[PDB]
């Protein structure tokens, strides 16, 4: 059992009900879901770092009530 | 054969305007149940301000996201361009919210193309699972163009909407060819005939040597919706965001 928050850099938010043991790409695909991004053109951020498919939520620490960054925009210009 | 003209005049329009902070802001929101010229740019602008004071300062919320400035004059990935262009150019006076559309799975693009009517313009909203993509193909009253911009995580390389219109955007693109990549077989055909496909429809310089097939979900699936749009609508929606300033 858990929340977590997922924010875009427009302050839009998502609430997803989670466990620890779900994986980043069970994320990622929640949000595709919402917001309509595949999971493979998103920037998902915990903490300053991107989340990799693969590992799951406590591979990244990511606890009760935390909050996760969408962007949804190429580097650089 | 004038329309293009103005199809091209219109899209450089848009695409130069995106430069205006303003413009910028309003083109790649991501509030799809409201119209997209609904969206007023103060509004917006207080809304990323309320995140960046809420999560303790500018300093502070780079630090979250890592670098990102939400204020930055940005360019969209994949699905943001694609939901956001797709709004501009269907909506005329009620919201359409690509996150809610139904997509047809267990039809090709070969045989669903064949219902629409020629003397309407289409726009085909694709949700590729086989390259973690989503893309649009404009099909205007056959002729089919590329809306596209990509993050570059996948077999194709990173490439911005503005520098895809102007290399790509009025480039017709083969018919036949689309029935092929848009098709379940796709996954099924020699690694060649993927790459060159990939790069005739996808890739910025046609170039197979630019397009990597080992990142393909071959299990992926492929799904798209269309939808027909008048050419006046989006003209006059281009307007509005390419007239904020």
């Amino acid at each position: 059992p858990m929340q977590i928050f997922v924010k875009t850099l427009t302050g839009k938010t998502i609430t997803l009900e989670v466990e620890s043991s779900d994986t980043i790409d069970n994320v990622k695909s929640k949000i595709q879901d919402k917001e309509g991004i595949p999971p493979d053109q998103q920037r998902l951020i915990f903490a300053g770092k991107q989340l990799e498919d693969g590992r799951t939520l406590s591979d990244y620490n990511i606890q009760k009530e935390s909050t996760l960054h969408l962007v949804l925009r190429l580097r650089g210009g | 054969k004038h329309r293009v003209t103005l199809r091209k005049a219109t899209l450089a329009s848009l695409m130069q305007s995106l430069s205006g902070e303003s413009s910028n802001r309003v083109m790649w929101n991501d509030r799809y149940d409201t119209l997209l010229i609904a969206r007023d740019p103060r509004e917006i602008k207080n809304a990323i301000e309320k995140s960046v004071t809420d999560f303790g300062g500018l300093e502070n919320y780079k630090e979250l996201t890592g670098g990102a400035d939400p204020f930055a004059l940005m360019t969209p990935v994949a699905g943001l361009s694609a939901n956001n262009i797709f709004k501009l150019m269907t909506e005329k006076d009620v919201p359409i919210d690509p996150t809610s559309i139904e997509y047809l799975e267990n039809t090709s693009f070969a045989e669903h193309v064949n219902t629409l009517d020629s003397h309407k313009n289409y726009v085909v909203i694709v949700n590729d699972g086989r390259l973690g993509h989503k893309f649009l193909i404009d099909l205007p009253a056959r002729t089919a163009y590329i809306i596209q911009s990509d993050l570059g995580g996948g077999a194709l390389p990173a490439v911005r909407v503005e520098d895809w219109i102007s290399r790509r955007g009025s480039d017709p693109v083969s018919l036949d060819e689309l029935n092929q990549l848009l098709s379940k077989d796709f996954s099924k055909m020699p690694d060649d005939v993927q790459t060159r496909l990939l790069a005739s429809i996808l890739q910025i310089d046609k170039d197979p040597h630019k397009v990597d097939i080992k990142k393909l979900h071959l299990d992926g699936k492929l799904r798209f919706a269309s939808h027909e749009y008048d050419f006046r609508q989006f003209q006059r929606n281009a307007q509005y965001v390419a007239g904020l300033g």
